[PDB]
């Protein structure tokens, strides 16, 4: 469907162009296939956020609804007037992070949808500027942004991510529902 | 010369400049001897025609025909949005003589 | 042990690299769309 | 002039249009002699040609069947929703004759 | 008339079918006298080639060799995956003589 | 031969170049018979265009006009970014007579 | 026949085989009369052309040097990476024979 995600980010539209959209830590260009970080919700959906909401072990993490997405930035990339929130349409490369963990989520609440490898610039519809704190409601449309294609999407059955997960090798999960059925190899596994 | 589309289209007559500030909603390409065309269709629902590269053409024209119809079809699928285009008022479906895209 | 942890991004990767097919493939294809048109009649007489 | 892929066909015998309000399943694409062809093929397992020319055909058409094979090609990796389509059922494969992307 | 390659592929003597259900590895493309010719790979060995449009061929194909080196790099750039590769066995590398794309 | 725009563009009398360093801002294309050309701008105000050929034109540089008209407008829609261009300053709108991309 | 970039290449004696597995830096087109090339650029300063069409060049080699004219300029918008080229070096920038693109 045309549902659209948010995600409060400082880095300027112009290095995203650059970068192709929006980047985990430590990848620049979207397109390395050899440039490989850590990709792990798990790890991911627990790291602790120094001035950058969720960005790390291969995934970009979004709030779905603004209000939300901009309470969670002026939290954290408070300390610039400026910064931006890009309006994010839904494709199947997001994991409900709470619909892939479940129970152990480290963070319900705050329910996170997330991008594995980032939201690549077709993706990011557009987006507001953040200033002195107070949001701008004024919307700068994507040229890059693919509607047709776009409305057309969402985001990925949770049981896509159940391989992906990461939980420990010998943690409870990988031999519980769902988890048992699709943990990768020497995951948790069959004995213990 | 033109310098610009506003400026060109009036150049000629049997013409009108329409700003459509859109993108296309719609694409035909026939190939029914004697119906080779391209019918661009707007959200406002305004129909147009790149001319059956017909017998009232000048050989550069021929060429030009083409591209347009290929502009077209780019331009569509990439969802590129047209700002104005110059037309022919004299067919229907008013003939596409030039187009912008801006913003 | 070495096995999951890395088995987890054999997995990732793979899924990653899928992803970008789709991506440019549709922003790709689209570019050459009818740029790879005046690549032929044009060209082939 | 026709003003739709509709009253276009129309004009037509041995036609009738075909919704799909879908996108292309299968592009095949030959070049072996007396097969310079494009198939395609609809996820509910529908098939259609574009033809080898002339025979039936005007040269005014032979550059047309060249925009089709192209159109299709890009019609598919781009991801269509070829909309509905005009068509020789007179034909086997029923030979594509037009076609309408709609958004 | 086929409405599939498999059909198509064995109305020829001398061919053979290829489902490789992959994306091409990587592509060279030749301008090098008498060398002017594509040349295709695929991630478990497989290189395949247009041929140089000799005498092997008919008037008619000249023009859909030239379509074909355009759909490889397009599909090369692209990413699609080749599903079915038609090709002549009894040239070498092996000779495309029609490729399948369904998504 | 000339490694550059800018000494590409000094081999000529009535030329100068221009670092732009930004993309197109709009993109116009007339099809009508005695303009075949097409105008481009930049948002600093600059305007081009690329001529409707001949008499000036030898028949070599009539595909070179054509393949530019091509990388106009792709340059527009994939989102640019262009160098310099190489214009003739006989003419207002300047005419472009090569073209950097820098990225 | 040659089945890669290497073998093809090692077929010539005047050309070289460039590796790069790098991504086009800069793409200059001329339209210019005499220069209607190409130039490519690379960040670790490699600098080749494509040359224009001359005695030195027959029938075939002629679609050849269009045709990848076609492949650059894609390459660079498309961002690709350029693995090997296969240079005639008895030429000042060095013109390229061949391309091959992997990853």
């Amino acid at each position: 469907n045309d549902d659209k995600l948010y995600r409060a980010d400082s880095r300027p539209p112009d290095e995203i162009k650059q970068s192709g959209g929006l980047m985990p830590r430590g990848q620049s260009e979207y397109f390395d296939r050899g440039t490989q970080m850590n990709i792990n919700l798990y790890d991911h959906a627990r790291g602790t956020q120094t001035g950058f909401v969720r960005h790390d072990d291969g995934y970009v993490s979004t709030s779905i609804s603004l209000r939300s997405a901009h309470l969670v930035g002026q939290t954290i990339l408070s300390g610039h007037s400026t910064y931006y929130l890009y309006v994010l349409a839904t494709a199947p490369n997001m994991f409900n992070v709470n619909d892939v963990l479940g129970a152990y989520s480290p963070h319900p609440d705050e329910q996170e949808v997330s991008a594995l490898g980032g939201i690549p610039y077709s993706q990011i519809y557009g987006w507001y500027r953040v200033h002195f704190g107070v949001l701008d409601e004024q919307l700068h449309r994507n040229r890059g942004y693919r509607d047709r294609y776009y409305s057309n999407l969402d985001i990925a059955p949770a049981a896509d991510g159940y391989g992906l997960a990461g939980f420990p090798p010998e943690h409870r999960a990988w031999r519980e529902e769902p988890w048992i059925h699709h943990a990768p190899p020497g995951c948790g596994n069959a004995p213990r | 010369t033109p310098q610009n589309i506003t400026d060109l289209c009036a150049e000629y007559h049997n013409t009108q400049i329409y700003t459509l500030n859109d993108k296309i909603f719609s694409y035909t390409e026939s190939l029914a001897g004697k119906r080779e065309m391209a019918i661009i269709t707007f959200k406002n629902g305004a129909i147009f025609q790149v001319e059956v590269p017909s017998s009232q053409h000048i050989d550069s024209q021929k060429k030009a025909i083409e591209r347009m119809k290929d502009t077209l079809r780019i331009a569509y699928l990439t969802e590129a949005k047209v700002e104005k285009l110059c037309t022919w008022n004299n067919k229907t479906p008013h003939a596409i003589a030039a187009i912008s895209m801006a913003n | 042990s070495n096995t999951c942890d890395e088995k987890t991004q054999s997995l990732g990767v793979k899924f990653l690299d899928e992803y970008q097919s789709k991506v440019k493939r549709q922003i790709f294809s689209g570019y050459q769309s009818d740029i790879d048109t005046h690549n032929r009649i044009k060209d082939e007489l």
